[PDB]
């Protein structure tokens, strides 16, 4: 398929630059901006937004405010009738479509802190048809949120409560905090040991009549020991964990599962880390008169009980992907609902070299984790596809060149022995003489198994996702004169020998406008009947006003589904 | 033609994954008919904080040995387990008789309750409406529109109802599909005949499936909306089922 | 070969921490990394003023796609944290640092509450590893100030 775009616009209180715009999707739009100056602290902006396929105008109102309570920004976009939206949605009698986003901050005093963000929309399907500038969506529903905080060095405190606008045609499920507390506070130097104190109370409830309801509080204290030297260091910590819940709601999930959810279920475990480090170093004269080279070698054990944790409701727990830092993380899931048991010793090693300087410009890393006990949850259901359980199964690795100011280098991989080869692996280099002249190269790859054991399940079962990564990228920049830029980027499949995604753009510049023209070749869906991927074309004609500088590169090399990003 | 004879009906829920056995007495030399009321059932699986749906469709009928029957069926993407509620008639060519004890030209206006408990047969004649079948109401909706709204619609039928007055009678079986096959002058059997998953509007929209009678030929069609899952959540791969379990065909002297 | 033990400026082992929001989780990663190296933390209206000052500046993270599927969907984020910072020596000049950490990951479908957990801990590890850049900076600091 192919599409095309066409913009031309910008880049005291009356009227602004209009900005057109026709696209072959929606055709000929218009904007027309006022700007109102009500106050020193209070102003307005009125934009009429012209839509020619929806036959109406859309009122765009922004009132921005700043008074003793806060500063915060209103929005009310209307559009009294939709024409698209009566052949689309037949069921409805009306046609009007509206949105209302505030948003609010206020600091009183120097602690205290208050926020708000309320969006409300008309239909389910007000996000999905509109390109609104205010307004968020989570998991498809319009949320209202507010805060209240008081934040001083040692001690934190913070009440909030969110809200989604559910309509009867959704049908997903999304937890939500009504309220959440959380407590913090730290009182270092407690002799030698440092302390520290974690709290939270939280209830959830769901978008749906169905599922469960749970009412959590947890305690966390904390105490250190850190102990240090020129050249070594190590640090003993001890924690505690208690939580407790109130689970209701339940009669629809135990009726339709083996494993029954608990009333009261009270979660009571320790936890005790040892985490060590030294550091080496040697005169590097046989590669550079002046360099050093040090070698840190680092060890942590980690121990935490077990818990048959089968009785809780899943509510905000993932599992947490691992790269050469989060081989010491002390932690597997994000949240406090799967705490799994640990018996397990973490070893790395990193090297680095330093120039006469003292800047560094190389360093390795390769850290492995040695399991003495299988980490359980209670709730254990991974795909592998190998029964190991114990023994050294994670492997990562990282590289980081700088081979001058202008070329750099970087590399990551990740080995796992529960899937016998190569999980990840991540390689960059890169030349950047300036802001318009940069040459990049780029390889993505993820093994066939490691999505199994990571992604959901009907992953595995797809063409789409089932076969792994492995991407070849190439990114270019050149300016001609003064004037001219030109970029371009090219993405390549090597497992299906099939392009990902092609840019290329040139932009002249000039003392009071700018012309861009851009054209994309991306993956943009599958046939779900021939079993193939689908093309889009797209060609865009962009004009500039203005009254700035800038060459265009930095915005046309971030304009792709795979956006330029500065790796140097 | 034949005239099988009923043995029992069942509502009820798989006993194992995808399994569901139907014990019943049987005789030596006989071809066991199975007419499925419900084949499908979309079921809701649990996958690490998502609520995912999916189709549960009997694939096989297979008769144990002069005991009774099992229904082994699959799910739209091969990859979860449950337990799906399935329903039906079972019967045997070789006592009682199923009798035809309703038939009546109706107008069904979106739904329609059965007038009396049975298994319906029906015929009409609009390329524009699907009709499906939940074991207590008849759904028609509109097939041509593409959108999420449930969008209903009505169409003119003869609606017969056998249950356990002329004796019940069959010559054929057809396994709809995509593609017309025509049933000539008859009246086929009324159930959902698979599920939809579709990227529409923002969502992952799922729909049933039904029958799509214009002159005589007979295929799939959506109808009736099982649920609107955002896709800012997760996205799924677009499936369009159409279950292999045979509809039967009656003749239209009823 | 000839390695042995390796032997923070003792220049700067007191010095004063200034953010603009002392309360926030850069600068508290950044005292705790200033903690574990012996490196005493002033007030930021302390009388004396012959000791560096730590400046923390503007903070910014980006993240995009890194890999798309068969239909180009996102696979990989990447996930880059710049942290700009200033110490001033008294008598001396100005000597900017920074910080730059990248994370790649898979984007996994999950719940929102359950989603921003994990953005929330990624992030968080993000500002220990940009703290100690920072620190393993200040030896090229004290070389530069001996010209």
């Amino acid at each position: 398929i192919w599409n095309a775009r066409f913009k031309v616009g910008p880049v005291r209180s009356g009227f602004l630059i209009p900005n057109a715009k026709y696209t072959t999707t929606n055709y000929f739009e218009f904007y027309l901006p006022y700007y109102w100056n009500i106050a020193p602290n209070m102003d307005a902006t009125i934009t009429p937004h012209y839509m020619h396929r929806r036959g109406n105008i859309m009122w765009e109102n922004e009132f921005r405010y700043l008074s003793q309570a806060g500063a915060g920004l209103m929005e009310l976009d209307y559009l009294p009738s939709d024409k698209v939206y009566e052949d689309e949605h037949p069921n409805d009698d009306s046609s009007r479509r509206w949105l209302f986003y505030w948003n609010h901050s206020g600091v009183m005093d120097q602690v205290w802190r208050f926020n708000v963000d309320y969006t409300k929309v008309s239909d389910p399907s007000y996000f999905n048809d509109f390109d609104n500038k205010y307004g968020s969506s989570t998991d498809g529903y319009a949320t209202q949120k507010f805060s209240v905080g008081y934040a001083v060095q040692n001690f934190n405190a913070t009440v909030s409560t969110k809200q989604f606008q559910v309509f009867s045609e959704q049908n997903t499920s999304s937890y939500s905090a009504e309220p959440q507390l959380d407590v913090n506070y730290y009182q270092n130097d407690v002799g030698p040991f440092d302390t520290r104190i974690y709290g939270q109370a939280v209830h959830f409830v769901n978008t749906r009549d169905d599922m469960p309801e749970a009412t959590r509080v947890h305690l966390e204290p904390t105490i250190n020991l850190p102990l240090s030297n020129n050249w070594g260091s190590i640090n003993t910590e001890a924690k505690f964990l208690a939580t407790h819940y109130q689970q209701t709601n339940l009669d629809w999930y135990n009726s339709r599962n083996t494993t029954k959810l608990d009333e009261s279920v009270n979660r009571v475990m320790p936890q005790f880390k040892v985490d060590g480090k030294m550091v080496f170093e040697r005169d590097m004269e046989m590669l550079a008169p002046g360099y050093t080279q040090t070698l840190e070698p680092r060890a942590q054990y980690l121990y935490v009980p077990y818990r048959d944790q089968s009785d809780i409701y899943n509510y905000d727990s993932s599992l947490l992907q691992s790269d050469y830092s989060g081989l010491f993380r002390d932690r597997t899931y994000g949240g406090l609902d799967r705490i799994a048991s640990a018996n397990q010793v973490t070893t790395g090693v990193t090297s680095r070299i330093y120039d006469d300087a003292a800047v560094e410009r190389f360093n390795i890393s390769v850290g492995q984790i040695y399991y003495f006990t299988e980490s359980r949850t209670g709730d254990d259901n991974i795909t592998w596809e190998n029964d190991d359980k114990t023994g050294s199964l994670v492997w990562a690795g990282d590289t980081y060149w700088r081979i001058s100011e202008r070329w750099g280098l970087r590399g990551g991989i990740q080995y796992d022995t529960r899937l016998d080869n190569v999980a990840t692996s991540n390689s960059s280099i890169e030349y950047r003489r300036d802001e318009d002249r940069l040459v990049q190269l780029n390889y993505h790859y993820a093994s066939p198994e490691y999505i199994q054991a990571t992604l959901p399940k009907y992953y595995s079962t797809a063409e789409q996702y089932k076969n792994g990564i492995s991407q070849v990228g190439a990114v270019a920049s050149r300016p001609i004169a003064d004037r001219w830029s030109i970029v371009g980027a090219y993405y390549y499949d090597t497992n299906a020998n099939k392009q990902a995604d092609s840019m290329l753009g040139v932009q002249y510049s000039s003392c009071c406008y700018a012309i861009r023209v851009g054209y994309e070749r991306k993956l943009n869906g599958w046939d779900n009947d021939k079993q193939h991927a689908v093309y889009d074309n797209a060609i865009g004609f962009n004009i500039e006003l203005r009254g700035n500088y800038g060459l265009g590169t930095q915005e046309m090399l971030r304009s792709n589904i795979l956006p330029y990003q500065n790796t140097l | 033609l034949r005239a099988p004879s009923y043995c029992t009906s069942f509502n009820q829920r798989a006993q194992s994954n995808k399994t569901l056995t139907i014990n019943t007495p049987l005789t030596a030399g006989s071809q066991v008919v199975v007419a499925l009321t419900r084949p499908v059932e979309v079921i809701e699986v649990f996958d690490q904080t998502l609520v995912i749906p999916d189709p549960f469709y009997v694939t096989s009928v297979t008769r144990n040995g002069n005991s009774g029957i099992t229904l082994r069926g699959d799910d739209a993407y091969g990859a979860y387990s449950g337990l799906p509620q399935w329903a039906g008639v079972i019967m045997e060519v070789l006592a009682k008789l199923m009798t035809c004890r309703y038939a009546k030209r109706v107008r069904v206006n979106g739904s329609m309750a059965l007038p009396v408990s049975g298994v319906p047969f029906a015929r009409w004649d609009d390329g524009n409406v699907s009709v499906g079948f939940d074991g207590g109401s008849i759904i028609v909706r509109n097939a041509s529109y593409g959108g999420i709204d449930d969008v209903a619609a009505s169409v003119d039928m003869d609606l017969v109802i056998f249950n356990n007055n002329k004796p019940f009678v069959y010559d054929r079986t057809i396994n709809i599909g995509t593609s017309d096959q025509n049933i000539g002058n008859s009246l086929i059997q009324l159930s959902y005949t698979g599920a939809l998953i579709q990227n529409n509007g923002g969502y992952n929209h799922v729909r049933m499936n039904g029958i799509r009678m214009a002159g005589n030929n007979v295929r799939v069609a959506k109808n009736r909306v099982i649920g609107n899952y955002s896709r800012q959540q997760f996205q799924m791969p677009g499936k369009n089922i159409a279950v292999p379990t045979p509809l039967l065909v009656i003749p239209n002297m009823y | 070969c000839g390695w042995h033990l390796r032997d923070v400026p003792s220049t700067m082992k007191v010095m004063i921490l200034d953010s603009g929001d002392p309360n926030g989780p850069l600068s508290r990663a950044v005292r705790n990394q200033l903690r574990l190296n012996g490196v005493e933390l002033l007030d930021k209206e302390t009388t004396r003023k012959d000791v560096p000052s730590l400046r923390l500046g503007k903070v910014s993270i980006a993240k995009d796609t890194a890999s798309v599927f068969r239909n180009g969907q996102t696979a990989e984020y990447q996930m880059i944290m710049t942290v700009n910072a200033t110490v001033l020596i008294p008598g001396r000049d100005i000597y900017p640092i920074s910080a730059k950490v990248f994370r790649s990951f898979f984007d996994n479908p999950q719940m929102a509450l359950a989603k921003d957990n994990e953005q929330d801990m990624i992030v968080k590890e993000m500002y220990d590893r940009a703290a100690e850049q920072l620190i393993r900076k200040l030896p090229s600091i004290r070389a530069a100030d001996i010209r």
